[PDB]
C-alpha cells in the first residue's frame, strides 16, 4: 500500500537529486525490484491496466532525471516482458501475475552476470605487450582489463576526465593488479594516440542509431582513434541500451553546476563569462569499432536488431 | 660547477630520453650564495624559470634577453684575450645552468644563436665598452622589432580577418592571441571569443581574465568539451610555441586535439606566430622531443579524497604531464606571420628568406 | 596422454600468447603405433594436417568429416552408457589432438560444433547402429550441400556479376574462387585473372594451374607489385576463411593488403564465402587472435647465400609468417554466399538466420 508509494516515491527523488545508487547495475537491479513490487501490490487484472500504470510511473521516473536512461530502458524491458507473456497467454489471471514474476525473476539473475560475462569474454581482445587507453572511470572496463591482465601482460593509458577526475581511481585501481597503467590529462590524448593499439571505454547508454552517451571527451578519443585508424572498443553490458534515437529526443547531455569547471573563488568574471559543463557527449556509431556484450561481441550496425529483439517498437515513447 | 638536478619521479617508458623535474626540488641550494659561477642575473632567471613564475614563450625569451643585458654589462674581458670568442665561450655555462632549471624554448633557442652570431660578429679591433653597449642595443632592437611590431604586424593582419558576429575558440593563455582580440575589439569588430583550458595548468583562466577586463563577451570550458561547443565556433585561433620545417605547429599539449576535432567540425583553424620562433629543426610526434613537467600537478584536490596523493607508492602506476604536442601540417589552416598569411607549407620558405638568403 | 608439442624457435613478444610448431617435430613420435589413445583416424588426419598436405579449408573440413565418419563408423557403445554423451566426451581428445596438431579453422569449428551437436540430439531410446548410421547420413547431407550446393549458388551469383571483357584479381589459392571462375569462363563470360601470390606458401601457383588448365587467361605477380598492376584490374575477387560477427574477413595474410590497395585504386573488393564459416567470434586485429607457421619457412634459396640460415642463433633476430588477417568490414563491398549477395554489415544477420531464428 503506502510502503509501496512511499517507496516509490524515496527512488524518485533519489534518481532526482544526486545518483543513488552509484553503479548502475545496482540502479537497474534496484529499479527491477521496485517494478516487481508494483506489479505484485496493486490491483490490476487486464494486462493492458498493468500495462498503463506501469507507463505512467516509468513516465515519472524518467522525468525524475532523463540521463538516466536504465531506468526507462529496464521499464520499456518490462513492458516487453509483459506483452510477451499476455501473446502466449492469449496467442489466466493467477498464473500471468506468476509467470511475468518469473520472467523477472530470470531477467534479474542474467543481469548480475553480465558483468562476469564480459569479464570472462575479455581474454580473447588482449594480447600480451598490447597498449590499452581509456577514459574516465568505467567499472565494467576495469574488470575487463583485470580479468585480462591475469593471464596478460599490457599498458592502460588512462586519460583523467576533466571536471569529475573519476580516471585516478580508475588508475589507481588497475595498478592495484599490477597493470602498469599511465595517467594523463584528457588534453594529451592525441597526443599520446599514436602509440596506443586499441580503445576500450565504458558508455552511460547506447542509442539505436548505434552511437552512445559516454562521459564528456570521449568523442574526441574517438575521433583521435578513428584518425590513428585504432580498434574502438565498447564494453558495454545490455540493459544500457536505449531504443530512443539520437535527435527524437530531448535532454541529452547533462550539465552540472560550472563550480566544477571554474571555481566561485574567481570573483568578478564569473558575471560577466559564461561557464558550460557538459558531464555527457555524443560519439556517432562511425567511430566505433565492436561493441562487446553479456551475450557477445556486435558490430554497431546489429543495435537496431537488438533493439529488436529487447524492445517493442511502440514502446520506444513511453 | 653546477650539479645535475635528479630525475624527480618514474618516467614513462616511451619518454625515459627527456628530463623529468620537481618544483619544489630546486637547483640553487648547492650555489654559492654571491653565485661567482654563474651570473647573478642568470641564476635569478633560472630560479624564476624553474618555479613557473615565467611562463609564456614571448615572456621567457624577453626575460632571457634582459638578462642577458644584464650579463653582457657586467661582463669585463679578461687580458690577452678578445670579447669575440670569450663572451660567447662564458655564455655556454649560463645556457646549460638555464636548459637545467627548465628546457630551452623555440624562442630561446633561436634568440640563444642570433646573441652568439651577433657576438662572433663583433670586430675584432673594436674596443670594449662601446662593443658592449653596441651588443646591448642589438638586443634591444632585435626584441623590440621581433616582438612589438611582429605583434602589431600580426594583429592587423588577423583584423583585416576576424568578421562581425563570430565566435572565435582560444586554448590556453598566449599573449599574441589576446592583444590580438583585444586589438580587434576596439578596432570595431563585435565577436565573442570561447576561452578553452586544460589542466593541470588552468592557464586559460588568464586569457580569461584578459578578454573580461577589455570588455569582449568570453565563454569558459574545459578541452574534454571543445566538441560540444565546436558547432556553435566560427573559427579557432590558437597562439604557437615553435614552427618547425616540415609546417607542424609545436605549442599546448591541447592544441593538436582541438585542431583535430575543428577539422572534424569544418572550422578552420589559424595560428599565429612570429619569424623568430621558426625552426630548422623537425619532428613528427610528441615523442621525440618535448617537456615533462612536474608529475605531483596532476593530482587533483577534490575535496577530501585525493586519489593520486601517493602515486609513488604504486610501484605499476605512472604520472605524465606532457607540455608540448604538434600539429600536423594538414590540421592547420593559416599561420599569420609578419609577412602577412601562409599556408603551414611555406614554413620553411620564409625561415629561408629570414635566413638572409 | 597425448604430450605436448614443444614451442619451436622465438616468438614474438606481441604473439607469446599463440603457439608457435615446427614442420620437422612432429607429434606422432611419443605415440603408440596401433594407436588406441587416439583413433587411427584422427591420428592419420592429424599428421595430414602438420605436414601441411591438407591446406585448404573446405579440403581441411572435409577431412575433418571424413575422418569423424571413420571415428563413428568404428565407434561401440560401452555397457550402461548412452552413446548421446559418451561419443561427445570420446570426441574431445581427438579434438585436441588435432588442434595441437594445427590450430583450427573456422570451417573446422563449425563442423565440429554441428556434430556435437546432432549427437547430442540422438535419441536415448534408440538403438546403436541405425544411430551411428543416421550419423553418417547426416554428415554426408551435411557436408553434401554445405560444401557442394553451396559453391554452386555462389558460382551461379558470381557469374551473374562478372561482366564481359573485365580483369579479376585474386590472391592465394581458394577452391570457391577457382570454381567460380571456371564456372564464368564455360558459361561464355570472356575476362581474364590476375593470380597474386605471396611467400613463402606461393599457393597461388595452384590457383593459376587451374587457371591455365581451365584455358582462362591468366597473369602472375607477387604481392608487392600488386599496386602496379591495381591499375589494369577491373575487381578483386577473394575466398574468405572466416567471417566474422563484425563483417570482418579473416582470410590469408595478404588479403587485407590487397583490399587495402584496391580501395586506394577504386577497385570494388568480392569475397566468397559460405555460411557454414560464418562465426560468432570477433576481433578487430591479426594479433588477437591467429596462426604462426613455422619460421624457417621464410628462408630463401637464393643460390648460395642463404641470409637467415642461422637466424636463431642472431640474439635480437625474431622470424614472423602469419597465416591469418582481418580485413575491416569497411574495406570489402561484397559478400557472395548461398542467400545471394549481402553487405558485410549483414553477416550477423544471416548468422541468425542459419541459427534456426
Amino acid at each position: 500500500g503506502s510502503e509501496l508509494s512511499e517507496r516509490i516515491e524515496s527512488f524518485v527523488e533519489t534518481l532526482k537529486r544526486g545518483g543513488g545508487p552509484r553503479s548502475s547495475e545496482e540502479m537497474a537491479r534496484e529499479t527491477l525490484g521496485l517494478l516487481r513490487q508494483i506489479i505484485t501490490d496493486h490491483r490490476w487484472s487486464n494486462a493492458g491496466e498493468l500495462m498503463e500504470l506501469i507507463r505512467r510511473e516509468g513516465r515519472r521516473m524518467t522525468a525524475a532525471q532523463p540521463s538516466e536512461t536504465t531506468v526507462g530502458n529496464m521499464v520499456r524491458r518490462v513492458l516487453k516482458i509483459i506483452r510477451e507473456e499476455y501473446g502466449r497467454l492469449h496467442g489466466h489471471y493467477a498464473q500471468l501475475q506468476s509467470n511475468i514474476i518469473e520472467a523477472i525473476n530470470e531477467l534479474l539473475v542474467e543481469l548480475e552476470g553480465t558483468m562476469e560475462n564480459i569479464a570472462a569474454q575479455a581474454l580473447e581482445h588482449i594480447h600480451s605487450n598490447e597498449v590499452i587507453m581509456t577514459i574516465g572511470f568505467s567499472r565494467t572496463v576495469e574488470a575487463f582489463l583485470k580479468e585480462a591482465a591475469r593471464k596478460r601482460k599490457f599498458h592502460v593509458i588512462v586519460a583523467e576526465c576533466a571536471p569529475f577526475c573519476q580516471g585516478h581511481e580508475m588508475a589507481v585501481n588497475l595498478s592495484k593488479a599490477g597493470i602498469e597503467t599511465t595517467v594523463m590529462t584528457d588534453a594529451a590524448i592525441f597526443a599520446v594516440m599514436s602509440r596506443v593499439n586499441k580503445v576500450i571505454i565504458g558508455t552511460k547508454t547506447i542509442l539505436a542509431n548505434g552511437a552512445l552517451r559516454a562521459v564528456t571527451g570521449t568523442h574526441t578519443l574517438a575521433l583521435a582513434a578513428k584518425h590513428h585508424s585504432t580498434p574502438l572498443i565498447v564494453c558495454a553490458p545490455m540493459f544500457k541500451l536505449s531504443p530512443q534515437f539520437p535527435n527524437e529526443e530531448d535532454s541529452f547531455h547533462k550539465f552540472v553546476a560550472p563550480e566544477e569547471v571554474l571555481p566561485f573563488t574567481e570573483g568578478d568574471i564569473l558575471e560577466k563569462v559564461s561557464v558550460h559543463c557538459p558531464v555527457f557527449d555524443y560519439v556517432p556509431p562511425e567511430l566505433i569499432t565492436l561493441f562487446i556484450s553479456n551475450i557477445g561481441g556486435n558490430a554497431p550496425s546489429y543495435i537496431y536488431r537488438l533493439m529488436s529483439e529487447l524492445y517493442h517498437p511502440d514502446d520506444h515513447v513511453l | 660547477q653546477v650539479p645535475t638536478r635528479k630525475d624527480y619521479g618514474s618516467k614513462v617508458s616511451l619518454f625515459s630520453h627527456l628530463p623529468q623535474y620537481s618544483r619544489q626540488n630546486s637547483l640553487t641550494q648547492f650555489m654559492s650564495i654571491p653565485s661567482s659561477v654563474i651570473h647573478p642575473a642568470m641564476v635569478r632567471l633560472g630560479l624564476q624559470y624553474s618555479q613557473g613564475l615565467v611562463s609564456g614563450s614571448n615572456a621567457r625569451c624577453i626575460a632571457l634577453l634582459r638578462a642577458l643585458q644584464q650579463v653582457i654589462q657586467d661582463y669585463t674581458t679578461p687580458p690577452n684575450e678578445e670579447l669575440s670568442r670569450d663572451l660567447v665561450n662564458k655564455l655556454k655555462p649560463y645556457m646549460s645552468f638555464l636548459t637545467q632549471c627548465r628546457p630551452l624554448s623555440a624562442s630561446m633557442h633561436n634568440a640563444i644563436k642570433f646573441l652568439n652570431k651577433e657576438i662572433t660578429s663583433v670586430g675584432s679591433s673594436k674596443r670594449e665598452e662601446e662593443a658592449k653597449s653596441e651588443l646591448r642595443a642589438a638586443i634591444d632592437r632585435y626584441v623590440q622589432e621581433k616582438i612589438v611590431l611582429a605583434a602589431q604586424a600580426i594583429s592587423r593582419f588577423a583584423y583585416q580577418k576576424i568578421s562581425n558576429g563570430d565566435v572565435i575558440l582560444v586554448y590556453g593563455c598566449s599573449s599574441l592571441v589576446s592583444r590580438i582580440l583585444q586589438e580587434a575589439w576596439t578596432e570595431g569588430r563585435r565577436f565573442r571569443v570561447v576561452v578553452v583550458d586544460s589542466r593541470p595548468w588552468l592557464e586559460g583562466r588568464h586569457t580569461l581574465r584578459s578578454l573580461v577586463h577589455a570588455g569582449v563577451p568570453a565563454s569558459y570550458l574545459l578541452i574534454p568539451a571543445a566538441s560540444y561547443v565546436l558547432p556553435e565556433v566560427s573559427k579557432v585561433l590558437l597562439g604557437a610555441h615553435a614552427l618547425l620545417a616540415n609546417g607542424s605547429v609545436m605549442s599546448r599539449v591541447g592544441t593538436a586535439q582541438l585542431a583535430l576535432v575543428a577539422r572534424a567540425h569544418n572550422v578552420p583553424v589559424l595560428v599565429c606566430c612570429e619569424t623568430y620562433k621558426f625552426c630548422e629543426r623537425v619532428q613528427t610526434d610528441a615523442f621525440v622531443s618535448n617537456e615533462l613537467d612536474d608529475p605531483d600537478d596532476l593530482q587533483c584536490k577534490r575535496g577530501e579524497h585525493v586519489a593520486l596523493a601517493n602515486w609513488q607508492n604504486h610501484a605499476s602506476l605512472r604520472l605524465l604531464n606532457l607540455v608540448y604536442d604538434v600539429t600536423p601540417p594538414e590540421l592547420v589552416d593559416l599561420v599569420i606571420t609578419e609577412l602577412g598569411m601562409i599556408p603551414c607549407s611555406s614554413v620553411p620558405v620564409v625561415l629561408r628568406v629570414k635566413s638572409s638568403d
